């Protein structure tokens, strides 16, 4: 499993002059039952964006498994795939927490904090929070459960830095 | 759509008697929730009672309780049961349903179980009449004296006198029957001009007692 | 075995001060499973903490939580007046019996009031009854703390006599609470004074209230 990273430019064609309507990167990243992309575009002529993906076949909250989980994966923002993603989810209890380590830029490394295992409109099991750094809030996070024992998690996190804020895939599996 | 829980179930029972209660659930698929059973005697802090978990296979009982009661739920009815025996009179109690998601997260209002000998009984109501008055204010009330069980409600000139109204915490006496005040202030210029009455009412023996409160 | 012991037992302060409530682990526990719940009287406990610093769903940024190992606190930032109760934290880890603390109060400081003392004859209808009951009224006073005394014949009493008090009113903050003495309608008329008297912050040396008759 390895995260692609992709630059990009979409152009339009006016007077036989190829024209930059806007550019960025994208980073995506699969698993067995769910995959993830983060994606940063620019206007080159309300200026730079952070879009986020999400996607694969969800585990229904009315079909989890008992007891508890231990999930491990990538995180990944822009030009850095090297963060590691910690979790667990407590099933009985609805509940889930996890971390976000080795990421070069060292504010990225977020706890993500304890929160409540839920159903999404279409009856999915979720998990939204907030990311942490030390005591203090510094974003949300989003977490989808993936594979029909709830095998994978994925989603995406948002962490303040600065007045910039910066988007973090994050994914992972069951240790076995 | 939001969640509710509605407990049931509660009620007298001699002590060593048994009683069943039981839990209503909406607003969530209840086979995929873990349940408790949590209990507050009277003036007293939370104890946590019982758990069982979505499927039944993981079941947990307080030491106060380890043994008599028996948690179960239905899935189907969409309702958690807790089947109670050798009732004491330290189980009295209201006894709340709860839901564990992150935590307890909904509870329901709560079933009132006494457990005790005593015979229902309604209250003798006689007057605290107001006498010789520090400053400007008199002090006058009514004792509502063995009365079996709870609730027992008090009012003063059938609601129209609320202020400085303090009716007090029941007692629960050495006989087994409960006890309490009811006291209101008010300006002493008025005793003479003003009649004071409480009303009080004992659902339970449908005992009705309007108590005139004049100084003597 | 968990015990989960909370501290203090009642935390006095102003509105707008802040609040930091304790809770205190027999043995180590995870972070994922301590809780913090708040009730008012007749009410349904409410979930505030989960996970010994997530906010449950709904609840007003003031109340924070921390703590690790065997040492957790609820912290409350600025004190609303809603925010006035009785505060508890629960051990709920699933694959454990769960437990409960014993609770804390967060009672309303305000300035010191000293009791407007009252006592009261029994009724001439309850004697008829052969009974005697004997009320002593504290009346809108604060601090809560208050020590009454009675004495028959200048005889101290012990173990005859009730005490029942009211929850902290909701416009001054005051409580108020009666001294129940009870007796036989034979007893209370070997007697002829029957004394109340009452120890209080707000007053500089013992009131006494007290009638003759009986």
């Amino acid at each position: 499993d390895k995260v692609s990273r992709f630059d990009f430019i979409r152009q339009i064609e006016v007077d036989g002059q190829l024209i930059t309507l806007e550019s960025g990167e994208f980073q995506i990243y699969k698993q067995d039952h769910s995959a993830v992309v983060a994606l940063q575009i620019e206007k080159i002529n309300q200026r730079s964006f952070l879009v986020s993906g999400l996607g694969g076949e969800h585990t229904a909250f009315n079909q989890l498994p008992d007891g508890k989980a231990e999930y491990h994966g990538k995180a990944f923002s822009s030009d850095d795939a090297g963060g590691k993603l910690t979790y667990t989810i407590d099933f009985a209890a609805k509940q889930g927490h996890g971390k976000i380590e080795h990421l070069k830029t060292p504010e990225q490394n977020v706890e993500l904090a304890a929160a409540e295992l839920k159903a999404d409109e279409k009856s999915h099991a979720v998990i939204l929070g907030d990311t942490r750094y030390g005591s203090e809030e510094k974003g949300t996070y989003h977490l989808a459960l993936f594979g029909d024992r709830a095998q994978e998690i994925a989603g995406s996190a948002t962490v303040k830095i600065g007045e910039k804020v910066h988007e973090i895939g994050i994914a992972g599996k069951q240790l076995e | 759509a939001e969640v509710q829980l509605v407990e049931s179930g509660g009620n007298l029972v001699q002590p060593g008697g048994s009683l069943r209660l039981s839990c209503a659930a909406s607003g969530f698929t209840f086979s995929s929730y873990s349940m408790n059973w949590v209990r507050q005697a009277p003036g007293k802090g939370l104890e946590w009672v019982s758990y069982i978990s979505s499927s039944s296979s993981t079941i947990y009982y307080a030491d106060s309780v380890k043994g008599r009661f028996t948690i179960s739920r239905d899935n189907a009815k969409n309702s958690l049961y807790l089947q109670m025996n050798s009732l004491r009179a330290e189980d009295t109690a209201v006894y709340y349903c709860a839901r564990v998601a992150a935590g307890l997260k909904d509870w329901g209002q709560g079933t009132l179980v006494t457990v005790s000998s005593a015979s229902t009984k309604g209250p003798s109501v006689f007057p605290l009449a107001p006498s010789s008055t520090s400053g400007g204010t008199a002090a006058l009330g009514c004792l509502v004296k063995d009365y079996f069980p709870e609730p027992v409600t008090v009012s003063w000139n059938s609601g129209a006198l609320t202020s400085g109204v303090h009716t007090f915490p029941a007692v629960l006496q050495s006989s087994g029957l409960y006890s309490l005040s009811s006291v209101v202030t008010v300006p002493s210029s008025s005793l003479g001009t003003q009649t004071y009455i409480c009303n009080v009412n004992h659902k339970p023996s449908n005992t009705k007692v309007d108590k005139r409160v004049e100084p003597k | 075995e968990i015990v989960l012991t909370q501290s203090p037992g009642t935390l006095s302060l102003s509105p707008g001060e802040r609040a930091t409530l304790s809770c205190r682990a027999s043995q180590s526990i995870s972070s994922s499973y301590l809780a913090w719940y708040q009730q008012k009287p007749g009410q349904a406990p409410r979930l505030l903490i989960f996970g010994a610093s997530s906010r449950a769903t709904g609840i007003p940024d003031r109340f924070s939580g921390s703590g690790s190992g065997t040492g957790f606190t609820l912290t409350i930032s600025r004190l609303e007046p809603e925010d006035f109760a009785v505060y508890y934290c629960q051990h709920y880890d699933s694959s454990l019996p769960m437990t409960f603390g014993q609770g804390t109060k967060v009672e309303i400081k305000r300035t010191v009031a000293a009791p407007s003392v009252f006592i009261f004859p029994p009724s001439d209808e309850q004697l008829k009854s052969g009974t005697a009951s004997v009320v002593c009224l504290l009346n809108n006073f604060y601090p809560r703390e208050a020590k009454v005394q009675w004495k028959v014949d200048n005889a101290l009493q012990s173990g005859n006599s009730q005490e029942s008090v009211t929850e902290q009113d909701s416009k001054d903050s005051t409580y108020s609470l009666s001294s129940t003495l009870t007796l036989s309608k034979a007893d209370y008329e070997k007697h002829k004074v029957y004394a109340c008297e009452v120890t209080h912050q707000g007053l500089s040396s013992p009131v006494t209230k007290s009638f003759n008759r009986g």
